[PDB]
């Protein structure tokens, strides 16, 4: 494998407006691609697996969608718990890489 | 048991829009398939559905008069068609086929969603 890329590295929003976020792929990748979020000094959350599946307790309004080779994050309405970063991994084989993340804050 | 939807799209209020919901992974039943939407900040709701051996309908207090149902088995396909639109129906299509219509107690289905396709509406 995965060489990762996303853009933009840095967002800039309010309380419920319509964000997102897209990192695309080389090459094909499928679609099982997951997202997370990271606040800073705590442990990392998750909130999309395999871009279509909403877990349970998580709150529908992050939603996924994308095939192929790109793929993008879409959320209704922004919260006050959602200002974090975001990253998108793949897990084929057992090379480990990683990506540059993006941010959102407050505008 | 996945379920694929298209055919929305962004029209003036009281334009029609034909939409799909396709089912693959199902195997050919009497399954009695419901929709729901969502709007951003709030829960759940229903709308709507019809069970077997066709006919059998039936709709919500707000829903009645205005909404156009035809199911074909053979493509495993619905079309469904609106009529007098208005400002509510910005709504992201799901069905739920419930997947369990027994022959005794065929109500209580466990509810599945699908993917959906949006439809926005503007004034």
């Amino acid at each position: 494998d995965i060489q990762m890329t996303q853009s933009p590295s840095s967002l800039s929003a309010s309380v419920g407006d319509r964000v997102t976020i897209t990192c695309r792929a080389s090459q094909s990748i499928h679609s099982f691609l997951s997202w997370y979020q990271q606040k800073p000094g705590k442990a990392p959350k998750l909130l999309i697996n395999s871009a279509s599946t909403l877990q349970s307790g998580v709150p529908p309004w992050f939603s996924g969608s994308g095939s192929g080779t790109d793929f993008t994050l879409t959320i209704s309405s922004l919260q006050p718990e959602d200002f974090a970063t975001y990253y998108c991994q793949q897990s084929y084989i057992a090379p480990w890489t990683f990506g540059q993340g993006t941010k959102v804050e407050i505008k | 048991v996945q379920l694929v939807e298209s055919g929305g799209g962004l029209v003036q209020p009281g334009r029609s829009l034909r939409l799909s919901c396709a089912a693959s992974g199902f195997n050919f039943d009497d399954y009695a398939m419901h929709w729901a939407r969502q709007v951003p900040g709030k829960g759940l709701e229903w709308v709507s559905g019809i069970s077997g051996n066709s006919g059998s309908v039936e709709y919500a207090d707000s829903v009645k008069g205005r909404f156009a149902m035809s199911r074909d088995n053979a493509k495993n396909s619905l079309y469904l068609e609106m009529n007098s639109l208005r400002t509510e129906d910005t709504a992201l299509y799901y069905c739920a086929k419930e997947t369990t219509p027994w022959g005794i107690y065929r109500s209580g289905g466990l509810d599945v969603w699908g993917q959906g396709t949006t439809v926005t509406v503007s004034s």
